[PDB]
Formats: structure tokens, C-alpha cells, sequence
């Protein structure tokens, strides 16, 4: 995942 | 069920970190409510620290995908993707309670493997960074340059300041 | 145990 | 590593 | 369900650690009760060691967001954010049982990473420290400087002392 | 549902360790039973090794908060906060089965940190020590001095030893 | 139930990683709907990062198996087996909200033991690779050497690019 | 649930790793369908990687014990015990979807302890190896020697090859 | 060894955290050095973040028990017990390099069990707290309440500021 | 090294579980004593619960490989491969102290994987079973079938009993 | 000791992470070499990814504390504190091999606890940040403003760019 | 030192698992024993279950690199790479004790990741498998095709069988 | 000391993973051998799977830094950074034993954090990829774009192929 | 600690 | 720290 | 080495748990002492809580095996196998210090698996039990019945009490 | 399993  | 009863009054409630599991529940309730009545507004209460970028995007687009206007209300906090979703509410219907805190920033992620696979992830995260900065500049009235500047690091702000930055419309006293 |  |  | 049976009498029980999940649950009970009847008082029983600040603030604001007067009753204990909430109850309707323990202190937290990021987090936590101190001072009639000095470190007190300090209104017998 | 059917009869079981959630379960039951009938007695069967003090006090204060008399019946055992609650039953209605065992002692806990904080925690645990010694004394014909000496260390008693010591009113048979 | 209820509207939600337990649910709902009305279209909403090839194919083959037309809608993202499934929706019925991300790549796996066993696995994953580069080529309209080249490493695309590419038919806009 | 509505249309879904727990469920479903129309066909969908040999045999034997015909359909994959059960379907009614994968191989196992016990277990796994390969031979028409050769190490095949091989009767389109 | 080659020059290095093991090594080196020449001065270089108090006190009491002067030189840092030790150097021979940081604070500890035992620990800790500050005032010239006020919460300072504060005599520019 | 000194007196100690590392150390010593004097006797003291079969076999063979006669003395215990090795000592020179215990058995092991691999391992361990039962009967005078019968399960016996069985030649009183 | 042999020639290797034990070793060798010959240069080869600040300064100071000129040679890499130390070499005598990698950045760290303690730790890390950028500006000839800006995030340089930047004097070809 | 002493007589011991560590030590010993006398024979005793292939090949090539004849003697066992090295001993001087066990097989390994990478690994391991079956055929006088067939799975054999197969030349009785 | 002794003959062994620690050992051994005699060839035997790039380059530059030619000999394998150093020996003196394997690929790594930091790391790993493909083309005679393409994935090859690629000069038959 |  |  | 030094005085120290490794170091020491002089007494100081049975048995048997008298001396404590050994000292020279504790009991152990093996393990420990008791009887002058019953459970006793029972001869003053 |  990639959280921003 | 308490939550299910508020849904009956067309209230959804986000709360907690955002991931695929949480996003899919939100989307479902949004689509559900549209089925039950495509004209009546929807109150999506947000208290989130953020989460997976694409999971938040699925919520953002489902909001603009259905017919009913989806107002947003920040209680507790709205940071990272939480703040993004707060600003994405129906124009004129983005709210927050007096003591909520709002924080925006740039993307966070990870990559490991070959230099080639890393460039690819870095590039993809950069693409997401620009996409959200523009949408964020677009929702607040700020210029792309100002958003890029202020989100380089965590940017915390009260509900009042968030209103003055363009993130929300009104703060309920 | 014994698996096929 | 690959062994024998 | 018993807990549900009590909600029917307009009674909400807040016990244990406060976080987003617990906060959401309380908030849903406040909103629901409001829908049922926006003029009938609400009893918010509090036995909590404290918890997440933004979580507690969502509860605080929702108590003032709705129509119903939210009476607070301290049982067992109300420490940290717990005591903050107890003091945010409707004027003259903030109670406590005879043998309850009440404790107020300054926020707790952590930060890691670059000096730049540590600083911004420090500032944000000092912001909550001052925001909540000002609210306790206001809620109790106590002075800001007096509040600040007493919450430098854990400040415990009896139900009776709590009433004197100005945190609750009446001690039940 | 079992436990539930026994509630229709007005009996509540406090079994096992004592903590906020267990307490919340107990006070909820006590509050519910009162709303039902502020007259009929309440049977509080206790089989507990004790637990968190504040959690226990919340049950205590609630017992004497409602109107219906709260009689306690000790089965298996009532140690520490358990024996405390037992003795807090309606004077004249505190029972115990023949072979149960009662045990009283002083508070247990811990402190970590700066000497200044350890001192605060230490002073608070002592404040709770005296508080429970006094209440314990009053619940029996014992003196504050006699209680302070017998609880310095685990003090196990039998049912009859419990009646004569003054913690329960009678031992059924 | 929120999902049971939406199912009553011919809406199926594929969310998260694909594995036997998830595809089984999807197949079950797919078969069910056809037993309800083997004529009305079906809405398969996808927001997935991919998963077990095998589990994806069960879903894919079942989509074509049943009679009902199965429209796919990508929300959030559709990566790997997710984008593969998205591109398998009924031609002209493949959609994506405007901010979704589509991604395609070659398969992943593991292999341990004797060289003989590693070769068998190596060969079986290469067989799956070729089979899916063919289905992708067929679904998108791209050549087989184009699918091969682009899927050698992770290939990220926006909703618009996914339409240009041929994986989807239309990008539903606000 | 959804699975219980398909069990209404004579459909059973065997998905995932096979073991005693799962076989008991498949079995119970078959016995249940035995109770209902004992002449109507059954649609057993299979997407399994394999599992406990004895567990699988309980499903095989049950299929041939009940009176209803058990049609088997391979979706996703049918490897090891799953390829086995897929091939045991009612003659002419054994299918697969176009893209499935069918793989067969010899039993896997383990043994520890005294030489005598290892030999005992080795003999049993060898026996099970012989039994399985034997049934696969009957089922597909292949010879004993041929099955033993192909099942020595993992044998992967498409739906078409599976047909040409004799494990599957037809491939749907 | 290389530290040994320096021991011949009456140089002793004190690095890392302080505990019985580390202290023991220091004492032995102090005993040895004076049992090698009770007149020539000893050089105690210190780069430590502190550690066990009694372990530190054994070093301190030894530095004064022997005859030769034990000058202290701060390199890198000297925090908590490390700073205490640095100030305990032969009056007039307490040095520090230019960019070394020095830090003083109140003691830290813990306690678990019965309130009686916690109180005993709290008291012992407060004792060593008073002893520490007391000896600190005598080494720096500060007052006892000045030190107590300054060691509440970590108090960081440059070598220069430590020279002014009186913890050291000179900074080897 | 004490063992090193005893080595100059031609004594070797085998203590604890046998494995390649321990086996190789024994082998190296036996080759050293060989090079030091190929005519004098070597004393092998054995106290071992046994271990890896091949590891023991390298010792057994190295024992007969070199020229020096290798006496074996069992102190404490000689079990499994430990007793095996004891019985391999030079004829008439197999000893034991009075209270030492001797135990013999069949090989122990493990197999995991495809049926074909388990078979291979099963056969290999049985071969090692027969192989050592042979050498045991040879060394004991006992017959194969008798040895086979007695080693089926752990066969425990006294020093005298080991002598009477033929494993030992004499019991050093 | 291949390293002791090199120490014999006044060569010190600082390899790997910089902590207190690694700093004490380097500092010890730095004192030993000043004792042997206070006039001969010292070669300090650096291949470090950085480390603990106070440990690093410990080395920094000592370098400028002894009489001999300490040349620095960067092999492999000089990151963070490593780079800082590389730049502290005797002016004119700071080198780097052709393919080395140099990287400077801002301080990293963490804090946990009361808002007050976090604030204090935050301030100290800012003290260090300013202190080190300042020494960095002096050593490279760059302005404090420029150093601050370039080190906000990891700034990587080739040996040639490190020379051009002023952190080093020459690149050995 | 025991091994250091046998090394004097040209005896090198290869015991246990083979990896780079043990490989570089055997390699060194062999290089050493050549600079001591390029003429005299070397006795390499092998008691090994196998290990890393490249590690093993390092030994093989070094054996043929130097001029001294490297005789191989099997004690205990020689499996996989161990058996390979044994068979690589100087022609005519490959031995084994009577009860040793030799076992040959095909290479083992693992691959994880993208199809393309698994494929590259699969081809490398197969290339290694071809390489060693060739040398193994060359050494035992067997057909490349025979070895591949006999080594598909674990092929165990006694010292006797090993000589008849051609892996060794003689069995020292 | 087997390794020390070979060192006296100007033989350096590089075995196993390459990291700062191992690099520091090789660098030191090279500096020494130069002081020892700046005009005699040095032999670096390399059997490594690779490791940390910067650690690898420290060795590379040192090899060129010193005056003596450093010949490289591959025995087990020279993979990645290992294959890099192999190709870096003095021209005409890059060898390999037959059966050794060579493997070159692109750099590997990881990155976590904000998009800004991931971008910085990706660019940096890319600077290293170009830097290494570059030297690799200079050492082998291959065009940069050709090294870049055959290196995209793990590229395995024998001593002979490695020789034709231009990574070594001769295979020591 | 504090990493520079 | 990256691997070549 | 302090311990080796005391060995010259013929002093052996058996302290801590007893196992094969510890027994071996003791046997070895005894074997060595009998070499250096088969006539002078040996001093065996014991402070052990006991340990493995066959391990202490090898020590006991080695004590009567050698020519020299082995005087046993208890310091601290002697329990389980430790007490057993103390009593096995040469008649007249079994000593103990004034404040040592002596304790004897029956043996401890364990079994797991088939009932056939459990039975076998059971009566094996019964055998060692009988053996021990009987040896204690004939070492102390106590009857088998007396010993057997006194060791049914832990039997602790003082030094002077140990003399009365007959485990030792004298208590040094 | 097998993914991708």
C-alpha cells in the first residue's frame, strides 16, 4: 500500500 | 444497530484509518443511500488520521459519482486522506465542529527491489502527489504552488484556519 | 498428515 | 543460496 | 441488550480507554438520542482512564453540537481526557459519585524522525496542551496559569475536591 | 438466555477478575434493575479474586447509588476488591455460602518514571489505601487500626471467620 | 445487510486481495444473480491490488460462463489480477471512475526444492504468463508483443490512459 | 448467507484447502441433498489446491454413496486431491471452465521416530499412493503404469489436456 | 589493547551507560592507578548518558577515596549521572571540550507491589534525589533550590554554559 | 586445557550427544594419538546418550582404522550409539565402571515430503538398522534375531548385565 | 592485529555506524598517537553511514584537541556524521577516493512522554541541528543559510561534487 | 591445536555443512599445504552431508588448481556435494572407510518473484545440475545420462557399492 | 593463523557477503601489503555473492589507490558486487578457475517515507546504477548501453563466457 | 539517542 | 547500504 | 586461571547444576590428579543443587575408580545429586561448612509416547531410585527403609544435622 | 500461492  | 439506525437518517460516519476494507463499506453505504433516495443529501462524518491513498480515492469518486449531494463533517480530526475527503464534500456543505484539527501533507510509501522497480514506485507515488495537490488546490481555491509548499511537511490547522484555507465552508458553533 |  |  | 436498554432511558456509558472506535460509538449514541427527542437531558456516565485527544475532542464537541443538555456523572474514575469530558458537561449538571477519583494532567505523546518533523509535532502537541488548558480553566472558573501549573504533572483529587476546584457541580449521596 | 433469565429474577453475578468492562457490565445491570423496580432487593452473587480499585469503587458507589437494597452473596470466594464489595452490601443482607473464603489486603500497583512522578503515584496509592481501610472498618465493628494491621498482608478467613470479623452478616447453611 | 441489500440491485463488490476465499464469494454471488434473472446486467465493482492467479481465473471464467452480461467498474484501483478482471468485463460495459489507477504486470510466484521441481514451477508460471498476456491482448486490442513489453515491470495508468490503452470502454465522470 | 441459497439450487462449492473440517461440510451438504430430491443431479464446483488424503476420500466415497448424481465443475484450479475429486465426478458430467488448471501428483507426508514406525508410515503412504493412482487410472482410462509415471512430480495441464487425458468429460464455453 | 596503553599514562575512559559492571572497571582502574603512584594526577575522560545511581556513587566515592587528583574531561556528552560525575572532579581540574553537551536531571526509577513497598521505594528514590542535588549545589555553587528547580525535567547546556553554571572549571578551547 | 593434558596420557573423552562436530574431534584425536605412537593403547572414556548414526560410524571406523588398540570405558552411561561404540572397543578391553548403565536400541529418524522420498529415507534407515544390529551381534556374541528383539525398544541394563550380554568384557571394580 | 599494525603507521579506520563504543575506540587511538609523536600527521580513513551525534562530536573535538594534524580520507562513503567528520579534517588535508559517496542531512531522533519533555527534547535536537550546520558552513566555506537548505533532506554528492562543495580538499586519482 | 597439528601431516578435515565459510577455510589449508610442499600428497577426510554448490565447487577447483595430489577419504558419510568432492579426489586415491555412506542427488534451491526471475533462477540451477552430472559422470566412468537418472532422487549406497559405482577407488578395510 | 600466513605471501581472501566490516578488513590488508612492499603483485581471491555497494567501492578504489597491481581470481562465484571487483583487477591479471560462476545485475535497495525522500533515494540508487554500469563497460570493453541491457536482470555466466564478455582475462585451466 |  |  | 591454580593444590570445584559437560570436566580433573600423584588426597568442594543422574554417577564412580581418596566438602549447599556425591566422599573426610544446607530426595525425570516406552522409562527411574537409596543407606548407616522414606520428598537439613544422619563426618569450624 |  501507499498512504498519503 | 446504532450505526445502521443513523444510516436510516442518511448519516454514514467514517472514523478510523482508511484502507480497502473501510473504503468499501463507505462506498456501499453511499450507493445504498443513492438507491433509497437520489435527491436527499447525505451527511458523511469524518474522524480519520488518513490511510491508503487509492482507498480514499475510491471514496472521493463514489461521492461525486452518485446524485445526492454528500456533505462532509469533521469531528475529532481529519488528517492526510482524512482532510482530502473533508475538502471533497459538496460545495457549501463541508463542515467541522469547533475543536477539530485538520492536517494535510504529502504522500508516504515504500519500495524495495531492483533500482528499476524502485524508480517505478517513486514515479507512481510522485504522480499521486501531484494529482492530489491539484485536486486539493482545486477544492480550496489555493494555487498549486501554495499547496505543494504547505504540504511538504505536516501542516496542522484548526477548523477555523481550515475554513480560511478553503478546506471547509463553515464551522458549526 | 498424509496429503494428496 | 542454491545447494547440493 | 442491557446497554441498549439503558440507552432507551437516555443513558450513555463511557468506560475504559478513549480512542476513535470508542469515540465514534459514543457520538453515534449522542446523535441518535438527539433524533429521538432534542429536548430531553442525557446522562453520560464516565469511568475512563483517559485516551486519544482528538478522539476525546470529538466527544466534547458533539455534546455541545446537539440540542440535548448532556449531564456528566463520574463513577470509578475520570482521569486525563476523561476528566476533561466530565468537566464539559452541561452547566450545573456535572456530577460525581462520592468515592470517585478525578485526575487532570498535560497531554502525552511521541515523535520520531527528522528534527524538522519532531519540531512540528512538538508544536502541535503544545497547541493541544494550551487549547485544553484554556478549556479546563473556562469550565472550572479556574485561571489558565493556575490550571497550567496544576496539570504539569498528574494531579489527583477526590470527588469533593473536584467540586471545589470547579470540575463538577454536585457530589451525589 | 442464561444469566439474562437470572436477571429477570434480579440476581447479578460478579465472577472473576475485576476491571472497567466488568464493572460497566455490573453497574449497567444495577442501573437497569432499578429503572425496572426501585423497590425489590438485588442479589449480588460474588466469586471474584479482586481487580482494579477504581473499577470496584464504581460498583460500590453505584450499589449505594440506586434505591433497591444490594445484598451480597459470596460463592467460591471474594478476595481483595471482591471482599470489599461483599462487605459493602446492604447492612444486614451480606451473606456467604458455608465453604467460601474471604480475603482482605492492601492495594497493589506500580510506578515508573522520574522520582517526582513515582512520589505522586505513591501518594495516590496510599490515599486509596487509607480510603479503603476506613470504609472497610466502617463495614465491620473493626477499628481503622485493626484493619490497617490485618490487611498489611493477605488475610484469609473462612465464612464463619468472616461473620465474626464483621464483613458479612450471616453464613447460610 | 449493506452488501446483501446491494446484491439485490445486481451490484457485486470485489474489494481487496484475491484469494480462493474471496473469489469463491464472488463466484457464489455471480451464480446467484444468474439464478435470479439470467438476463439483467450485473455490476461488478472492483477495487483490488490483485491476488492469486488461479482465484482470479475462476472469477473470470465464471463471468463469461453465466448468461448475464457482467459490467465492471473500477473505483480506487485495479492492479494485476484486478486490472485483468476489469478488462474482462462485457465489451462496452467496462468502466472506471476518473481517479482510479489501473496497473498491469507479469505474474509472481515462489519455487523451492529439487531443480526438477523448480523447473516444473518455472514452466507453469510461464504458461500462466503467456496465457494472460494473450487474454489482455485480446481484451485491450493491443498486440501480444506490446502486452509483453509493457507488463515486464509494473505498468501504472490513470483512468484515461486505461481507456486509451483498451482495458476499459468509458470513464464515468461526475 | 449466499452459499445457503445455492444449496437450494443443488449447488455445492468446494473451495480452498481440503481437510477434515471442510470435508465434513461437503459431506453434510451431500447427505442433505440426499434427503431432498435423491434423483436430481448435484453441481459440485471445485476450486481446490488439495488437502488431507483421508479427508478427500470421505468426499469421494460419499459422492458414490448417495443416490443423486454428482456433477463436478472445475473453476480456477483442481490440483492434487482436487484433481482427484474432480475426476471422480459422475461419468459424462465432469466439467471445467475454459481457463482452469488441472494438476495431479503423488501423496505428500511425514514420519518421525523409531525405524519401525517410519517404515509403518512409509508403507501406509505408499498404500495410499497406490490406491489414489489406481482410482485415477480407472477414472481417466489411463493405465496404472502411466498414472504412476505422470504423478511422480507435479503434472500441470489445461482444461483441454485434462479432457484429452480422461480426467474431465467436457469443457464448457 | 589500546585503552591499556593509555592506562599507563593515568588516563581512564568512561564510555556508555553506567552500571555495576562498568563502574567496577572504573574503580579498579582508579585503585590500580594510585596503587602505582599516589601523587601523579588521574585523567577521567567521560562520554556517558548516565546510568545506575549507586553504580555512579561508587565511582564518585572512589575518586575521592584514593589520593591522587581525578580531573574530569567531558568529551561528546556527560548526561545525568555522567554530568554528576564530571562535576565531582578535582576542584579546579574539571574540563570539557568545546562542543560537548552536559545534562542534569532528577533521578528515575520504578516500583511494583504493595503500597507499603512502593512507598519504601518512593522514599529511597526521593532520598537519593536530595543527596544528588545537594552534592550538585556544593560542586557548582548554585543553591539547593536552584539546583532542584533546574533538575526538574532534563536541563541541557553547552560546555560554555556548564562552565558558567559551575559544573566544570574550564573549556579546553 | 585439562583434556589436552590427559591426551598426552593417551586418554580421550567422549561426553554427551554425538554429532559431526563432536565426532570429528574424536576422530582428530584418534589420528593424533596414532601419529604420536602407533603401538600403545588408547583409552576411550564414554559417557553419551548417543546421537547421529553416521557421526558414530565415523568414530567406529576410525577406531579400527588406526593401528593402536582402542579400549573403551563406560562411565555414567553409554546409550544408543553410545553403547554401540562401547561394544566396538578392542576385544578384552571393553570396560565400564560399576554403576554405569548401558542401553541399546533401534535407530531413530525422520522423513518428510513426497511418498517416493519417504520410501527412500525409510529404506536407508532400516539398512542402518540391520547394519548395526549385525555389528552388535558380532561384538556381543549374541545372535542377530536376539539383538533385533532386544533393541526393538530401549533395552536398559546394569554394568554386570552388559558384561553378561557381551557388550563389555569386564567391570572395573 | 592488521589494524594495530596500521595504527603503527598512524592510520586509524573509522568504519560502520558511529555510537559510543566506536567513538571511544577512535578517540583512544587519537590520544595514543598524540603520545607517540605529537608532530606527525594522522590518517583517518572514513567509511561510515553516520551515527549518534554526541559520539561523533566526541571524535570531532578530540581531533582538534591533540597537536597532530588529522587528515581524513573518505573511502566508500561518508554519510551524516561521517560526512561531518570528513569535513573536519585538517584544512588542506581532507581527501576522498574517486568513487566515494558523501551525504549530509539534518539530525534524526525521537521523543516520547509529556508535552514538556517532548518540547525539551525538540529544542535540544534543534540546538544540535544548528550547531552542526554551523560547523558545516565553516568547514566548506558555504553559508549557514545554504547548509540549512541543502541538508533539509538527504543531499548526496560524488567525490568531485564534495570537493566543489568544499567539504573536502582533493580527490585522489 | 588438534587440527593445526594434523595439518602438519597434510591431513585436512572437511566436516559438516559446506558453505562459503568452511569452503574458504579448506581452500586456505590447501593453498597452505602447497606452499609447504608442492610434491607431497594431501589427505582430505570428508564427513559431510553437503552444502552450497558454488562453495563446493570452490573446493573442487582448488583441489585441481594446486600441484599436490589431493587424496579423498570418506569417514561417516559423504552426501550430495560431499559425495561430489569425494569423487573428485586424485584418480586412484579416492578412498572410504568400510561403514561410511555415500549419497548422490540433484541440486536443491529456491526462487521467488516475477516469472522472469524465477525462470532465470530455474535455468541457472539446471545449468549447475548439468555441470555436476558431467563431472560426476567423468569421475565415475558413468554416462551423463546414467547419473542424471540415478540422481533424480536421493541415491544411497554403502562404501562397497560406491566403489562398484566408480565414485571411489578403494575401501580401506 | 592459516589466513595470516597466506597474507605473508601477499594473498588476500574475499569470501562471503560484502559489508562495511568485511570491506574494512580487505582495505586494511591492501594498505598493509603496500607498506610491506609497494612493488609486488597482490592476489585477491574472490568468492562472494555480493553485498553493499559502497562497501564494494571502498575496496575497488583502494585497489587502484595502492601502487601494487592487484590480481583477482574467482574460485566459487563472483556475483554482483563480487563480479564487479573481479573485473576491477589489474588488466591482464583477472583470472578465474574453471567451474566458477560470474553474475552481474543492477543495484538493489529500499526506501520508505514521504514521496520526497523516496524520490531522493530512487535518484541516488539510479546514480549508482549508472556509475556501476559505466565502470563495468570500461572494465569489459562492452558499450554502456549493452551492459545496461544484459544487466537489467540477473545475468549468469561461466568462466569462459565471463572471459569473452571481458570481465576476466583468463580461465586457469 | 540523536543521530547526526 | 544498497546492494550491488 | 584461579581454578587451575587451585588444581595444583589438588582442589576441584563442583559448583552449579550437574550435567554431562560439568561431569566431564570433573572426571577429567580427577583422572589428571591421580596421574600427578596416585597417593595424595584430593579436595572436592561441592556447592550444587544437583543435576542429571548418570552425570553424577560417572563422577561418583570415577571417585572410587582412582587410587587417591577424594575428600568431599560442602559449601553453600549440596542437594539432589549433590548431596549424594557429598556422602560418597572417602570415609572420614566428608566435610561441610557450618552454614551449608544438605537435601536429599528421590529422582526426577520424564517419559512421553507409547505406554510400552513409558513403562520402560518408568521402572528405569525406579531402578536408579533403588540404587541411589541403597547407596545412601550404606554411606550413612541408615536403613534402606529409613532412607527410602526420608527421600520420598525433599529433606533439607543443616550441617550439624547432616552429621547426625551420617551423610558427612565432620563440620569444620 | 501464485499471484500477478
Amino acid at each position: 500500500n501507499v498512504l498519503g | 444497530d446504532i450505526y445502521s439506525r443513523l444510516l436510516k437518517d442518511r448519516i454514514v460516519l467514517l472514523s478510523g484509518e482508511i484502507n480497502d476494507s473501510v473504503a468499501s463499506s463507505i462506498v456501499a453505504q453511499l450507493l445504498f443511500l443513492e438507491a433509497e433516495d437520489p435527491e436527499k443529501d447525505i451527511g458523511l462524518y469524518i474522524n480519520s488520521p488518513g490511510g491508503v491513498i487509492t482507498s480514499g480515492l475510491s471514496i472521493y469518486d463514489t461521492m461525486n459519482f452518485i446524485r445526492p449531494d454528500v456533505s462532509t463533517i469533521c469531528i475529532g480530526q481529519a488528517a492526510s486522506m482524512g482532510a482530502f475527503l473533508l475538502s471533497c464534500g459538496a460545495k457549501g456543505k463541508r463542515f467541522s465542529l469547533p475543536h477539530s484539527r485538520i492536517m494535510i501533507h504529502q504522500p508516504l510509501g515504500g519500495a524495495q527491489g531492483q533500482a528499476s522497480d524502485i524508480e517505478i514506485i517513486s514515479n507512481e507515488i510522485l504522480r499521486l502527489k501531484g494529482l492530489m495537490n491539484s485536486i486539493l488546490a482545486q477544492n480550496s481555491g489555493q494555487s498549486l504552488e501554495q499547496i505543494a509548499k504547505d504540504t511538504d511537511r505536516d501542516f496542522y490547522m484548526s477548523a477555523k484556519e481550515a475554513k480560511e484555507y478553503g478546506l471547509i465552508d463553515k464551522v458549526l458553533q | 498428515g498424509f496429503t494428496q | 543460496v542454491l545447494g547440493f
